RNA sequence: GGAUUUGGUGGAUUACUAGCUAAUAGCAGAGGAAACUCAAAGAGUGCUAU
């Protein structure tokens, strides 16, 4: 942002110093400073660790004993 | 699996059984007011006088929370541990919990949520239970002091698993962080049952769905190169919309319409999907805010549209709905303004399907169509209709002055639709 | 403590199920109800500290692992190329005998190896003596040792002259040690007297297990033999004798609120109030008619193909464990365990600080080994 | 005599009671804080033993009872058949029998 | 053309529309051999049968299913019980549902209905525009999920009580050799069966759900678990 | 049915205050501590000592 | 589109006669870095330890 800042400071200034009918309003530094923000914003975004995914592993899987209806309950005799 | 294994899961299930001195100075060392030595140093009681009063406080300024005082914040409740409690008994603190934390969402900024919720915490070890729900409720305070405090004293559950590199981090997430959390499809899911909870509940506000609706946009952005799994995020994020549509609240519906746009944008789809999509919108389009964003993003799924009938009329019943949610002087205005957005198929479409339903509108159409220079094609399937309409219908001073419009600009092309049509 | 009783006549304790008694209970015991499944180095032998806070575990091709089954924290495991049998806590958790094939290993918390005992050879069952610090062996060679921990001594050496030892327990009121014989007999040993204190002949065949309650008044007994009996130990007169058995006996248990526990194979079965002089205390299997004179089953369960290794109440815990090829697993048993201990003895939730000056105490007043004597009043008599 | 209510509510503090709490807990409900067409008749006359085999023994109500007609026997069966497979909620509670829910039934139509 | 067999009853369908009841000469033999009686289903009754369906519960009475609309027969009486309302569309799958008392029909154009028997009248319909069903099978793991198989080849999974798509396979066995010829749930377990023409089997379960609460929106999508197959033409 | 089991209450024996004294629970039933005579003996013999 | 590395699971690594069970039958060397990590100990210190 040192080199970035630097950069933008020295635009501002040459409009500053040397505009012949330079209106005192900043609007050269106002969006100059909009840019640098947004530099900052994306340049302090980046993460240099590592973000770890949420794991997802195929574990083992056996079958287990379920209770179920008998069909010899329906057939009676009248 | 190795004994250690099955060993881990069985410390995981008794993680707040609180056995020993050991263990009882981690549960009860976690705190969002004080630090370990300190909250090691305090007893139950003394943070449920506080919390008695921080809740007062939020009653004063919402009602809703005096009822927790009856079953969260009672003074019997200092003598309730969860631990020997039953599953019957544990699903009702667990909704109760529940229903508190959605109520919090939104005054977390307040100082005396924090303090209120110190007790549940305290009491009921939230944080490791009821680890989720307190997340999704704080997730767009991500940049908020709160929030890294919540990820120092909690253990992360596996859909988290991002979040894992800031805890106990003096940097708080970062904005793309929250992006990666959200493309993951599973939470999503889960995420998506959290959002219909507050929708059924009407406790959504605005911090949430500008939140969400610009996490939601970004996961667009992100997967737009790849097709395939776009396409599974359309069985899960239009249905968002259509829940967020049917909430009352027109906060709710403008969010539906952004999250719609960019759908559209990214990725062409049905006309039927687009058809289905305006009729749900118009269907709850009460407030003038949505209003204004309805008529935009309706002009915008069409847009989008590349297909056969790209300019045919609406449907008869789409047709009636939306002019009476939006008057044809409406739309002139909508026509009138410079900064327009492209709407040449869209109104396309309304020209024809007006020359169909309506006889009283056509002189309206002259007028639509002098605001806005329609396609040429779009202009030779108005011609073509308007055709059959002196064949059938009888003429009229508007019709012919219909024509008469079409006579002043681009003669040829009147020729060749007559020439084609009779 | 807790119990199992009935509202309506019908409704019977014996067919409850440990589904049931999960879904009634709440999450703590539901969790203690721990079920382990180890495939590979079963039959699997368990044992629980003293006070209940530890769980020793020892498959039979030599995996042995030491771990606070209550807290979820393993304390030591070992890997021994070698068939592993049977194994006991010492003085506390920290230390633990193992009986591996051909010789006698103890062990340091971490699973660290502290001594071999060269003159213990192929013992087979192992049992401590608290408050004398005094380890004892007994095997195949028809000999019965007894060594002390805190000098590391073998304290004496007693010839059976019965053959092999099938079963081996300690009676807790004088800690007199009983050896089950081929011959059906049940033999009484103290460190001082090289012939039996007493024999007791409870089976036509060989002696399977031997339990002796916390009372050390009441003993149960299971012969190779479709039998089972109980026991007066203190007037040394047969109380009950459970010819009824579906099948021969494996192991017996008794708990700290009297529960007689059978394993029979994966037979389990549960019998209340059955350690009476009663008549009607006997216990039966099934019921005869719903005769209520008749001692039905307390409580039954069926390990699904997995034959029994032993048997484990656990201490001052509703809870029973039972080892067996797959692994091992605890029953609620409502109404098993003591529900008030005393800390002065065992703490269950004693901290290494108290631990360690537990250690101390206790070796103050180690009891001397001739002190052991069949009636434990005797200190203390004009002679 | 019974207690009277200010009995009740200090008794609660001696002894501290929780059932009042969880009744409250149980009560909490999250929205106020924010005919057969045919018969068979041969059902009615057709009467069936339970104590033949083992697995008909659990359907009895009483132990004296040991043979039952077939409208109470199904309807024995039917609670039989519920324990296995509990009701789930579909089945029960819901049923088919500008429109804002346009857009859920096309996405389920579209794959 | 098919086999349902129920208590001592063996039913068998003909290409004819006639229906054969076998019955067991004694109670406690192992299978039956004996002939009970022949019923047949005129036209007039209904169209050909779809399959051979029995419902638990129902004392001797047989679910069949025909391409015009689902009969009942009591096979102890021969009698027809009840007859059901026609359907616009032709039957192709009939499955009965783990509830008392519905079946789930499947038809030529992509429509699942859970038509309810004891009421006689329609509960719900899932729209499967551009498919013809193959199999059907409910999940009996406690989770109300219904699998949907195609002649394309395609296996859905719906969930009743949400009315939404969990996940959907796609391409899992050949269209050109009919597609999903059998797909079945195991009996109380998350696990299902699968197979097709193209001389494979395949076998898939549904893992536990990543959430720790609200686990029922979070379904894993199914995984492949294992399979056997060989070539699909002659080597 | 009428289940009870033994229930701990974790705060009872463990205080919250890290410096509160655990509660020291007793029970006088005799079977809880064998050896009744000798363990006097062998403080008394230790006590001389 | 190409290349490098890697986690997990599936099938084999022993020759394919059904499951479950309580079964004569019932059932169905020297080192380094990280920590709200896990342990084993030593010393000192603090707080009515009455």
């Amino acid at each position: 942002i040192a080199r970035v800042l630097a950069a933008k400071a020295a635009v501002s200034l040459r409009y500053d110093a040397l505009a012949e009918d330079r209106d005192d309003s900043g609007d050269i530094g106002l969006e100059s400073r909009a840019k640098v923000e947004n530099r900052l914003s994306q340049l302090e975004g980046r993460d240099l660790r590592t973000t770890p995914k949420v794991v997802r592993e195929a574990k083992k899987v056996e079958m287990t004993e379920a209770r179920a209806y008998n069909a010899d309950a329906d057939t009676a005799k009248a | 699996s190795s004994l250690s294994d099955q060993l881990a899961q069985v410390a995981s299930n008794n993680a707040t059984v609180a056995l020993d001195r050991k263990r009882r100075q981690k549960l009860h060392s976690a705190s969002l007011i004080y630090n370990s030595k300190t909250a090691a140093t305090q007893d139950y009681d003394f943070i449920f006088e506080n919390a008695s009063k921080a809740l007062e406080e939020l009653s004063q300024i919402e009602p809703k929370f005096a009822i927790f005082s009856r079953t969260l914040f009672s003074e019997s409740s200092i003598s309730l541990d969860r631990n020997v409690q039953t599953k019957e008994e544990i699903k009702d603190l667990d909704n109760a919990i529940n229903a508190y934390l959605l109520l919090a969402s939104s005054k977390w900024y307040l100082a005396p949520t924090l303090h209120a919720t110190e007790w549940l915490v305290r009491r009921f070890q939230i944080h490791v239970k009821n680890t989720e729900m307190l997340l999704l409720s704080t997730l767009n305070y991500y940049q908020t002091p709160v929030f890294k405090r919540i990820l120092s004293i909690i253990k992360l559950p596996p859909l988290f698993n991002c979040l894992s590199n800031f805890v106990r981090s003096e940097k708080p997430p970062t904005a793309l962080t929250m992006i990666k959390l959200f493309n993951d499809m599973d939470f999503l899911k889960l995420y998506t049952s959290y959002l219909d909870q507050c929708i059924k509940h009407n406790a959504t506000y605005t911090n949430q769905l500008l939140f969400t609706t610009c996490c939601f946009i970004n996961v667009v952005a992100f997967n737009s190169n790849n097709d395939e799994k776009l396409n599974q995020l359309v069985p899960i994020l239009l249905e968002i919309s259509a829940k967020l549509l049917a909430s009352k609240s027109k906060d709710c519906q403008i969010a539906a319409h952004t999250i719609l746009v960019v759908f559209a944008t990214a990725l062409p789809l049905k006309k039927t999907i687009i058809l289905a999509a305006m009729e749900t919108i118009l269907s709850n389009l009460d407030a003038k805010e949505a209003k204004h964003s309805a008529l935009l993003t309706i002009c915008k799924l069409f847009q989008t549209l590349k297909g056969q009938g790209n300019v045919d009329q609406l449907p008869s019943k789409i047709f009636k709905l939306f002019d009476s949610k939006f008057d044809t002087v409406s739309i002139l205005t909508f026509l009138d303004k410079e900064d327009k957005p492209v709407c040449d198929k869209f109104i396309t479409s309304y020209t024809r399907s007006i020359a169909r339903y309506d006889r009283s509108k056509l002189n309206i159409i002259l007028s639509l169509l002098k605001k806005i220079r329609l396609e040429r094609y779009e202009v030779r399937l108005i011609i073509t209709d308007l055709i059959y309409l002196s064949e059938i219908l009888e003429d009229k001073s508007q019709l012919v002055e219909l024509f008469e419009y079409f006579i002043s600009i681009n003669e040829d092309l009147v020729l060749k639709c007559l020439k084609s049509l009779g | 403590n807790g119990y199992l009783e009935p509202e309506n006549e019908l409704e019977k304790t014996f067919k409850v199920q440990q589904s049931e008694i999960k879904s009634s209970v709440d999450v703590s015991t539901a969790n203690k109800a721990l079920d382990l499944s180890l495939k590979e180095f079963g039959p699997y032998h368990i044992k629980y500290a003293k006070n209940g806070t530890h769980l020793l575990i020892t498959g039979r091709k030599g995996h042995v692992a030491s771990m606070d089954w209550r807290k979820g924290q393993l304390r030591a495991e070992l890997f021994l190329n070698e068939t592993c049998h049977s194994a006991t806590y010492l003085q506390n958790e920290q230390y633990f005998a193992v009986a591996q094939k051909k010789y006698t290993f103890i062990y340091d918390h971490e699973g660290t190896e502290l001594h071999r005992l060269k003159q213990h050879i192929e013992a087979r069952h192992l049992d401590f003596l608290p408050y004398h610090y005094l380890l004892v062996t007994a095997g195949e060679t028809g000999w019965l040792k007894y060594h002390d921990v805190s000098t590391g001594q073998l304290v004496s050496e007693l010839r059976t002259k019965a053959g092999p030892t099938m079963a081996m327990a300690q009676n807790p009121w004088n800690a007199v040690m009983h050896l089950g014989h081929s011959n059906g007999t049940v033999s009484l040993w103290s460190p001082s007297m090289p012939e039996p204190l007493v024999k007791l002949l409870s089976a036509r065949g060989p002696v399977n297990s031997i339990a002796i309650d916390r009372s050390g008044y009441y003993m149960a007994t299971t012969g190779a033999d479709r039998s089972m009996k109980i026991w007066d130990i203190r007037n040394f007169k047969q109380l009950h004798s459970v010819e009824s058995l579906p099948t021969p006996g494996t192991n017996v248990s008794i708990s700290d609120t009297g529960l007689l526990a059978l394993s029979r194979g994966p037979h389990v079965t549960l019998w209340k109030d059955a350690l009476k002089l009663s008549g009607d205390s006997k216990p039966c299997f099934g019921s005869m008619g719903g005769n209520p004179h008749r001692n039905t089953p307390y409580m039954s369960h069926l390990f699904a193909g997995n034959k029994v290794e032993n048997l484990g109440f656990v201490p001052f815990e509703d809870l029973l464990g039972v080892g067996h090829q797959t692994g091992i697993t605890n029953l609620i048993v409502p109404g098993a365990g003591e529900a008030n201990y005393d800390a002065l003895e065992l703490n269950p939730f004693e901290t290494k600080k108290q631990r360690q000056e537990q250690e101390v105490r206790t070796l103050l007043n180690k009891l001397p080994a001739d002190t052991i004597t069949l009636d434990p009043n005797s200190i203390g008599s004009v002679d | 005599p019974p207690p009277d209510e200010e009995e009740q509510l200090l008794a609660k503090f001696v002894f501290g009671d929780t059932t009042d709490l969880q009744e409250n807990l149980a009560k909490f409900n999250a929205d106020f804080i924010f005919e057969a067409a045919w018969i068979d008749s041969d059902d009615e006359k057709i009467k069936v033993p339970i104590l033949v085999t083992n697995k008909t023994k659990k359907l009895r109500t009483s132990y004296n009872e040991s043979k039952i007609n077939g409208v109470h026997y199904i309807n024995r069966l039917r609670s039989q058949f519920e324990k296995i497979y509990p009701r789930p909620k579909w089945v029960d509670d819901e049923s088919d029998s500008g429109d804002i829910n346009a857009l859920t039934k096309i996405l389920s139509t579209t794959y | 053309e098919h086999l349902c067999i129920f208590g001592d009853y063996l039913c068998a369908s003909t290409d004819d529309n006639s229906i054969f009841i076998y019955k067991k000469s004694d109670p406690q033999d192992k299978y039956p051999s004996e002939f009970y009686t022949k019923l047949t289903v005129t036209e007039i009754q209904g169209g050909e049968i779809v399959s051979l369906q029995h419902l638990a519960t129902y004392l001797n009475k047989l679910t069949v299913v025909t391409k015009s609309n689902v009969l009942l027969f009591n096979v102890r009486t021969g009698k027809l019980v009840f007859t059901s309302n026609e359907f616009p569309d032709q039957i192709t799958t009939a499955e009965p549902a783990p509830v008392l008392d519905i079946i789930a029909l499947g038809t030529v154009t992509g429509e699942v209905i859970m038509f309810n028997m004891r009421k006689g009248k329609r509960i719900r319909t899932i729209k499967i525009p551009q498919s013809r069903i193959s199999s059907l099978s409910f999940r009996t793991d406690g989770s109300s999920h219904l699998s949907v198989g195609t002649s394309s080849g395609d296996l859905i999974f719906y969930d009743l009580d949400r009315r939404s798509r969990i996940h959907v396979l796609k391409n899992i066995h050949r269209e050109s050799y009919g597609g999903v010829t059998q797909a079945t749930f195991l009996n109380g377990q998350p696990i299902i069966v699968t197979s097709g023409g193209d001389n494979s089997l395949k076998e898939y379960v549904f893992d536990p759900s990543l959430s720790q609460g609200s686990g029922d929106v979070v379904v894993q999508p199914p995984r492949y678990l294992r399979s056997r197959g060989g070539h699909s033409q002659p080597p | 049915m009428k289940i009870k089991t033994i229930k701990r209450s974790a705060d009872d024996y463990v205080p919250v205050k890290s410096t509160q004294e655990s509660q020291m629970p007793r029970n006088l039933n005799p079977e809880l501590h064998p050896f009744e005579r000798a363990r006097e003996y062998t403080k008394a013999l230790n006590a001389t000592k």
